[PDB]
């Protein structure tokens, strides 16, 4: 993985790649990494990837129960509590580097949340194999309280630097954008990376195969 | 870390660094090591991040249950003890030093250690974190006994300072926070505001 | 070192192994039987670890009695080897896994003749022919030579013989005699017990 | 390694209205064949299949734990199960089992009922879905297997030409592993039909 | 690997498959395991791929050399020994590699495995891999002295086919070579693949 | 305690014809997880005639290079000619053999033409066990690019294709469509592909771009 | 060396239009101790062409040893001829190789940058002999941290100037300030020109720590 | 795994070895002989790991015949063991051990039959009767039961017979067949291989 | 150990505990660890007993031999590059970390550390030994570009005293030896003489 999260002006910009390896293999070139928590939050992921998933999946679960008893929009940090504390138990077996980001009454929240169970309140966070080259433009470009456009362009450009800089990340970039009015899911916001036009002609002609047994069963 | 705690007669001083490591790599640059419990309770956070905040965020729960059931303010030594028990008790799993600083309208200003092995001790001031080992010559030399609480302030900002310079898992910016009967303020020394000493060889 | 064979016919089940019962390096038994009456109608050869062989057969044996008490019938073939598989796969991660490499051999009312390999791992698998030990290397090549579906009982078991033959000339191990089995329609039928 | 202990292939291919699923019939230990016809495709609802590939146990034992689940739940909704539901099902069985996970990475391929779409996915051993509008393949020839998969398929196919590409695909890449081949199933599935064919292959 | 050679009364017959493998993966299927060292005398191929090629090589110069100082052709079990002391030094170094040496001697037909172990013994049939077990079973079985020149060559023949059905390591092609009075002759070069579909019939 | 091995990827391909010899690979030098360069060629020419390929270790593979050099002036003003593609085939074998031990870390494809003109490609491993063939893959991504050969090549598993000879514009696309797949999938692929073919007048190049990341 | 001592960090090197420029911090730490806060780690070979090495700080004054002599054996001759950047490059991975054979390594990574013929030169070298040349270079975390910024920099714009080559090392150094928890504020700047070889004194870069405040 | 039995008599040396050859688990040789000719009246009975057996055998085996060349007259018995003894002993910790166990038998023309016992320690001992390998633990009781001094040959075949019959009841390795040889005062002569 | 170096305008001053430890136990309470090797020329001796010593002995040797052929005063630069030769040839093998401190015609007061590696380098004062960990705060703090020989002795002795307070690997004595152009002069600080910084708590 590549991921970021950086607060601007109006509220958070959440990046992701989309690519999943197995070994050293790409094992999924169009993969989402950037996870529904609630209608306001969102969560970026990296590491085991099913730990990924499941976490991700259970703590939207309980915010979903929660919200619904209260009957207010969830905040942030009950979100980062439930992460917090259910990894810490697991003693960093279940391997979730994570993104949180989203925006409350509260105003505009966003933390990096490790395996271990350790959470950071920063303005900007990377998480991942590709995360240090995708920090180096946080540190080079970042200034406070970016306007909406700007916040899209230095995020896209941190998972880009992951991108053609770590082994471990491909593919395209993901971006959420958060705010007090609007939620913006962009999947495919950049396609930086394209597979080359075929140039030889290998088409399997029919009957090229040889055939020792058919069976041919009709349905429904 | 490094992790620092003084004592005067109106209440303490913490001081502590903001670099937090995963290795070689600082994961945050900025960090607040000192975590409030209570009003006039505050402790210093050392070792393992993960390990720390949730013994923090515990006896934040314990404490607080603590100073409702009893209706009173509560003690510093009681939210150290607290400290004490679970640092004990879970000794080979944890990887925390915690030195409690704080106030208490029956004692005044304490400071505590709970270094690693979870034993409890009142200190008139402590250091902790692996930076604090660079600084005992001079923590030792410096220390003088009744120093108001601008001298404390120095102090300890004087004694990071000097540990943030030549160990590699210090650095980035000191937090400094004042306990007194009056509340809690809290300043922050950033680049140029942080205590100059030349570099001089030849 | 143990060893088991089984060959399928059209209407029957030939199974066969050693007699030979060993520790470290001692015969200490020369009569020893590695197979196991399920049913009427059902073999079950084991064959592994010193003590998880008769343990892990065993109680498998009396489970499969207790259905024929149960509800007056026997358990086909085919169930009987997904029954002993569950109970293997089971324990497989469980604190005590049995270390049991095993054959069923069932002839069933409606489907025939039967002939499953299992792994200590519990891995099942339908066979024409099967072989167990370190035996099987050196076996397994003559049965893949040798044999057709159509393969009669008394020339199953000059192929047998020919397998058996080989392991005298090429095995290291001493296996003189080994316990010969038939099932059909009729039931479990002992042959004479081939010995060199 | 675990999964190299047994061999074996499986791959899923997405066609015009259609989906290829074959695998090879090899059952072996270690470096000895023992089985030349063993199933690792097996048929969860008509239109829909699953393929395991790694450890013949585990092979086996999802297959029949997943199918327990399955019963029990086209019998309490009264429907058939979706492609997109069964791989959830899938992934909750294998993730039960995080700390000890079933050595087998499956994979999904068929139509969608009613909608008659096409769909395939493979998992980890611990359940991680992954959906694609091209190929899923698992196996440990998964490097071959990608290589035969990038180079021939094709956007649109119908079921013939599509059974030209996963058959070819699959034979080439298991040509070239030690532990994978002897017989090569396929099963093309469509709306109105279902073509199972086992291929003329290698069987050495 | 599966390699074989059997003596009978007609001379030495001489079968190798043609597989390579680096793990799991396939690297060869037209590798050309029997060498030919002179044009009476042969030596096969089984074990670490380079550690066969270059002794194997090495004796192929040993044996011209000797061929040259003395001008006459070497026995076949002093071609065995100079191997058998040439492995031997280094033993337990990592060198991995079982050979047959056949040929036609003074003493007549000639046959000796030599190990990277140490092992030297002559015999009148060997098979030697990771696929000998099985070619050993269907060898025996079908092995007279008195077999015909012709159903000599089957029975080779159907031992490494069989040992590439059984064995992960062992495929490609059947290689025969035939080793008589007037020196070795190379028999025939079949394909498995082809081989499958003529037992089947 | 130290490892004196480091894998830095890289895969090399060749294929043979019947007047001309390809030699191919891609231009990524990688280690860990992050890239080096992305201008690596990882093939390389040794005379009018041949052409050598190297993939793994890159420390041993500039070390084996500057050793077959060396060794090609040395039989030049020994023997008064130039070695021929098989004479170096041969002669590497050794050198690799030399190294049994303390194995270079070190996959070579040689390619070029033999002494009647034809194209030639031989493969080694990292100890020197070598044969000619007519195309071969070496690297971090053979797995991938091997299978797709031996169908289209080598018409194997296919019922009824005459046998059509190998043209030079086909081999050229096949070799682009081959590494282009591999960039799908393998990491240590990507950035570019560099292409050597060898034929009657001299050696030439071309370079095509891949993935970036 | 099997096991190093005093070490240095990220070496820095891009090439512009002109020459080379290399920087390096003038830290040797010792484990998490930063013991000797003045050490330079850059060093001149000769007059077309300069050193920076990372790693063990013993095993590279060996090497400035060896260099050194050899720079001073050439000018002792006064033929015409001196090596080329290339050359000393060359000579490195013959070196560095046959210690790593040797199962005794230097503990190093060296970045060679230099100014010959119109063309300018940037070479990397690793402990083990793994050698290339790069528009741009970075060892130790500034392959993790500065590489990426200068790549990204070197996408948009291929030939740089001077000034523009050295305002990006400033940007590069900063980065590596905050995220090496092995680094000084405190570099060394080296440039190779056709005028020559010239290191310059002290410099310290800028930091902001206005992130500070906006935690909350 | 290898066998060896020597049996002394008042006027003669038995001595006897199976004929296998064995590669993990098949039998590569049906008639591998273990005993070395060193002089006209002194065996060699070799034994123990691959390539060291017939390595150091022949070496001392050449270096007799050296002896018998340089002098015209041919090593004792003891003179023979001793010399073995000293090779394997300068060996045992040196770069290259030789993992050998042997069995020295000779007559001389003075002080008639001798059998000598070495480990691959190279610890030489003298004995009425020895034994190597696996066998050796079931075979020494019974020689310890009906040996005498004064055994005659025609009784101490029948006495070895015994031996190697327990091999094939008790022993869990196959070996079929076994080398017979006596040494007396007209050397070393050939009997008739034990088989069954 | 606790070893330090401190160069002045006429010359240099140097200063060791008197602890040598095998294990948990003092061996030798007294040791004087600062050992000649010529006139002038001094070194501070921490690590292996052993291994200091031999390479000592040995640079002893070697400068003597030298400076007799060259017929010149030994410069202290010469033999710190004597004691570097060995020390980093034989890394591997030795645990020494040296400081070379003397004086000579050409170049005056000079101090060059030798650590583990073998690296050699001049510096204004040096510090090593276990003990010098605790020390390097004081020693960053207090330090002032050109001090006087007087002040230096003071300087050296405090920093030792905070080093032997702390470190249980160093005690018992502080050795001083002060080297300028008029030769060597040596002093001991017995119990009393050693500077009290008071146990500094509640
Ligand atoms: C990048 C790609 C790392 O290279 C990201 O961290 C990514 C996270 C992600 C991707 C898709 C969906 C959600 C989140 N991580 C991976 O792709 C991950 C790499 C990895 C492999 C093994 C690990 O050790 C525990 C940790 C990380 N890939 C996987 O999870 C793959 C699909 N699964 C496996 O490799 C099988 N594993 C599962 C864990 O246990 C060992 C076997
Ligand atoms: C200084 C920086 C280092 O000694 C401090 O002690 C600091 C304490 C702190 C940090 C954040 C908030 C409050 C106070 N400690 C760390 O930064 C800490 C270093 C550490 C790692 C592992 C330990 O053993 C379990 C002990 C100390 N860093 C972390 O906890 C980071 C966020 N996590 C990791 O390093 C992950 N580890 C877990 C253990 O296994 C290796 C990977
Ligand atoms: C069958 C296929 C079983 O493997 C044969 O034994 C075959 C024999 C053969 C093949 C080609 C040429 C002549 C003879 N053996 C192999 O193909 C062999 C398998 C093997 C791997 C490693 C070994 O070392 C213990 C022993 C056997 N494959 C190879 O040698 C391959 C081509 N090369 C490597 O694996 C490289 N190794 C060499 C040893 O050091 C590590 C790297
Ligand atoms: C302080 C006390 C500890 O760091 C000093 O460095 C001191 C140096 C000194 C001592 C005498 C004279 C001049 C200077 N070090 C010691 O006292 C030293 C501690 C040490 C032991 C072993 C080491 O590894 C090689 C490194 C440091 N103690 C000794 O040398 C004593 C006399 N000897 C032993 O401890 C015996 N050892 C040798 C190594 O193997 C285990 C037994």
């Amino acid at each position: 993985t590549t991921i970021a999260g950086v607060v601007y002006k109006d509220g958070i910009v959440l990046g992701a790649d989309t690519r999943a390896t197995e070994g050293m293999v790409v094992a999924d070139k169009n993969c989402s990494k950037i996870h529904f928590i609630s209608p306001n939050i969102y969560c970026c992921g990296a590491g085991t990837a099913a730990d990924t998933d499941m976490t991700t999946q259970l703590i939207s679960s309980n915010l979903e129960l929660h919200s619904l008893t209260t009957g207010r929009l969830p905040r942030v940090v009950t979100a980062n509590r439930m992460l917090k504390q259910m990894l810490f138990r697991y003693q960093g077996y279940i391997g979730a580097a994570l993104v949180l980001g989203g925006v409350d009454v509260t105003g505009p929240h966003l933390y990096s949340i490790y395996p271990h169970g350790s959470t950071d309140k920063l303005p900007y966070v990377t998480m991942g194999s590709g995360s240090l080259a995708a920090m180096a433009v946080f540190e080079d470009k970042f200034r406070p309280d970016m306007e909406e456009e700007e916040a899209k362009k230095l995020v896209s450009e941190a998972i880009a630097a992951g991108i053609f800089n770590d082994l471990g990340s491909g593919s395209n970039i993901d971006l959420c954008v958060i705010s007090k009015s609007k939620l913006d899911f962009l999947r495919p916001f950049s396609v930086p990376n394209k597979k080359g036009t075929r140039l030889g002609r290998y088409r399997c002609e029919k009957g090229t195969t040889a055939v020792l047994t058919e069976k041919v069963t009709p349905l429904e | 870390t490094t992790i620092m705690a003084v004592q005067f007669n109106g209440g303490v001083v913490l001081g502590a660094d903001s670099r937090t490591t995963t290795g070689s790599y600082i994961a945050n640059r900025v960090t607040d090591k000192l975590t409030p419990i209570h009003d006039h309770i505050f402790c210093c956070r050392s070792g393992s991040a993960a390990d720390t905040q949730a013994v923090a965020d515990a006896v934040t729960y314990q404490l607080g249950f603590h100073s409702i059931e009893l209706n009173e303010p509560p003690l510093v030594h009681t939210a150290a003890s607290l400290f004490k028990e679970m640092c004990y008790r879970y000794r080979e799993d944890l990887m925390a030093g915690i030195i409690i600083a704080g106030w208490d309208p029956q004692e005044g200003g304490q400071v505590y250690s709970v270094p690693m092995g979870g034993m409890m001790v009142r200190q008139s001031f402590a250091i902790g974190g692996s930076g604090s080992s660079y600084i005992y010559g001079y923590v030792d030399a410096t220390y003088r006994e009744g120093m108001t609480k601008d001298e404390c302030l120095q102090f300890t900002a004087n004694a990071l300072a000097l540990a943030m310079e030549r160990d590699g898992s210090s650095g980035g910016v000191i937090r400094l926070a004042a306990i007194q009967e009056s509340g809690v303020e809290r300043q922050v020394l950033l680049g140029d505001q942080i205590p100059k000493f030349t570099i001089a060889t030849l | 070192m143990e060893y088991l064979i089984g060959i399928q016919g059209p209407d029957y089940v030939l199974v066969a192994s050693d007699r030979v019962a060993a520790s470290n390096i001692v015969q200490m038994k020369d009569d020893h039987d590695k197979m196991f009456k399920m049913s009427e109608k059902i073999l079950l050869l084991c064959v592994g670890e010193a003590g998880d062989t008769v343990q892990f057969a065993e109680y498998i044996q009396k489970n499969v009695q207790l259905y024929k008490m149960r509800n007056g019938y026997e358990l086909s073939p085919t169930a009987a080897a997904n029954f002993t598989r569950r109970n293997l796969a089971d324990c497989l991660r469980s604190r005590t896994p049995y270390h049991v490499n095993l054959l069923l051999a069932g002839y069933d009312e409606h489907e025939g003749p039967a002939l499953y390999y299992m792994d200590y791992l519990a891995a099942l698998a339908k066979a024409p022919f099967a072989a167990h030990g370190y035996g099987a290397f050196l076996t397994l090549s003559i049965l893949d030579r040798y044999y057709t579906p159509t393969i009669s009982r008394e020339r199953a078991v000059e192929l047998l013989r020919k397998c058996l033959e080989e392991l005298q000339k090429r095995f290291i191990l001493n296996l003189p005699t080994f316990s010969v089995r038939v099932i059909d329609k009729d039931g479990i039928h002992n042959l004479e017990n081939i010995a060199f | 390694s675990i999964m190299s202990y047994n061999g074996g292939a499986v791959m899923a291919m997405k066609g015009k209205n259609c989906v290829a699923i074959a695998a090879d019939r090899r059952f072996g230990i270690q470096a000895q064949m023992v089985t030349t016809d063993f199933q690792k495709i097996f048929p969860m609802g008509d239109r829909l299949y699953i393929g395991l590939a790694g450890l013949a146990t585990d092979v086996q034992t999802v297959a029949q734990r997943l199918k327990f689940r399955l019963n029990l739940y086209e019998l309490k909704e009264g429907r058939q199960i979706k492609p997109y539901t069964l791989m959830s099902m899938v992934a909750n069985l294998l993730y039960e089992k995080r700390f000890g996970p079933y050595y087998t990475e499956p994979v999904i391929a068929g139509l969608d009922p009613k909608t008659f779409k096409p769909f395939i996915c493979s998992l980890d051993l611990i359940g991680c879905p992954m959906v694609t509008d091209d190929f899923v393949v698992s196996g440990t020839c998964s490097e071959q297997m990608y290589g035969m998969c990038e180079s021939l398929w094709e956007p649109n196919m119908d079921p013939e030409h599509l059974f030209e590409t996963i058959s070819q695909a699959m034979l080439n890449a298991v040509d070239r592993d030690a532990v994978s081949g002897m017989g090569v199933i396929v099963h093309v599935i469509e709306k109105d039909k279902i073509t199972t064919r086992t291929l003329k292959a290698r069987m050495d | 690997t599966t390699t074989l050679a059997f003596k009978f009364l007609h001379g030495v017959i001489v079968a190798a498959d043609s597989r390579a493998t680096a793990g799991a993966y396939i690297a060869s299927q037209t590798v050309k395991k029997v060498i030919e060292i002179n044009p009476y005398l042969l030596g096969t191929m089984a074990g670490g791929a380079a550690d066969c090629s270059f002794w194997e090589r090495l004796l192929a110069r040993q044996c011209r050399i000797y061929e040259l100082r003395n001008k006459e052709r070497i026995s076949v079990a002093a071609a065995s020994k100079l191997l058998a002391n040439m492995v031997y030094q280094y033993k337990g170094m990592g060198l991995s590699m079982g050979t047959m040496i056949c040929g036609w001697d003074k003493r007549g037909p000639g046959l000796y495995y030599v190990d990277s172990e140490g092992n030297r013994i002559s015999g009148t049939a060997f098979s030697v891999g990771s696929g000998s077990v099985y070619a050993y079973g269907v060898m025996d079985r079908g092995y007279s002295y008195d077999l015909k020149v012709e159903e000599a060559y089957d029975l080779a023949r159907r031992a490494i086919y069989q040992a590439t059905y059984r064995d992960a390591y062992s495929g490609g092609a059947v290689n025969l070579y035939h080793v008589r009075e007037d020196g070795w002759i190379r028999v025939s070069s079949d394909n498995v693949a082809d081989l499958h579909d003529k037992y089947s019939s | 305690r130290f490892s004196p091995y480091a894998f830095n990827g890289g895969t090399v391909l060749a294929i043979a014809g019947e007047d001309f010899s390809i030699v191919a690979s891609d231009t990524r030098l990688s280690e860990g997880f992050s890239i080096h360069t992305r201008d690596s060629p990882k093939c390389y020419k040794l005379t009018d005639k041949t052409v050598i390929g190297c993939s793994g270790f890159h420390g041993d593979c500039l070390t084996l290079t500057k050793i077959i050099e060396a060794r090609l002036k040395m039989y030049k003003h020994s023997n008064n000619k130039a070695m021929t593609t098989g004479a170096i085939a041969a002669m590497l074998s050794t050198i690799l053999y030399s190294r049994r031990f303390f194995p270079y870390y070190v996959y070579n494809i040689i390619g070029g033409l033999d002494e009647e003109g034809k194209g030639a490609v031989y493969s080694f491993d990292p100890v020197g066990s070598y044969q000619r063939d007519s195309f071969k893959a070496g690297g971090s991504a053979s797995a991938m690019l091997q299978p797709l050969l031996d169908n289209q090549v080598g018409f194997k598993n296919m019922q009824n294709v005459e046998h059509v000879p190998l043209t030079l514009d086909r081999a050229m696309r096949l070799v682009k469509d081959v590494f282009i797949s591999a960039a799908e999938r393998d990491v240590y692929t990507g950035d570019a592909l560099r292409i050597c073919i060898v034929t009657k007048e001299g050696i030439r190049e071309e370079t095509v771009p891949l993935r970036k990341d | 060396t099997q096991n190093p001592m005093v070490t240095g960090t990220s070496v820095l090197g891009v090439k512009f239009d002109g020459g080379v420029v290399i920087a390096a911090d003038m830290l040797g730490s010792y484990g998490s101790l930063a013991r000797f806060r003045n050490i330079s780690r850059i060093m001149r070979v000769n007059d077309s062409t300069m050193l920076g090495a990372s790693g063990d700080y013993a095993d590279f004054q060996y090497l400035k040893q060896v260099l050194g002599q050899m720079v001073i054996d050439e000018e002792l001759l006064g033929d015409g001829h001196s090596y080329s950047p290339r050359a000393i490059h060359s000579w490195l991975t013959r070196a560095m190789y046959s210690r790593r054979s040797k199962m005794n390594p230097l503990w190093n990574t060296m970045v060679i940058g230099g100014y010959a013929d119109g063309e300018s030169f940037l070479g990397y070298v690793d402990m083990l002999g793994v050698a290339y040349e790069a528009p741009s270079l970075a060892t130790g975390y500034g392959a993790y941290l500065a590489q990426p910024l200068l790549r990204e920099v070197l996408e948009k714009q291929p030939v740089l100037s001077q000034t523009e080559a050295r305002e990006l090392v400033e940007r590069c150094m900063r980065v590596l300030y905050y995220r090496d928890a092995r680094s000084y504020n405190r570099f060394q700047i080296a440039t190779v020109t056709e005028k020559g070889v010239e290191i310059e004194g002290p410099l310290s870069a800028q930091t902001n720590w206005d992130i500070a405040h906006m935690i909350s």
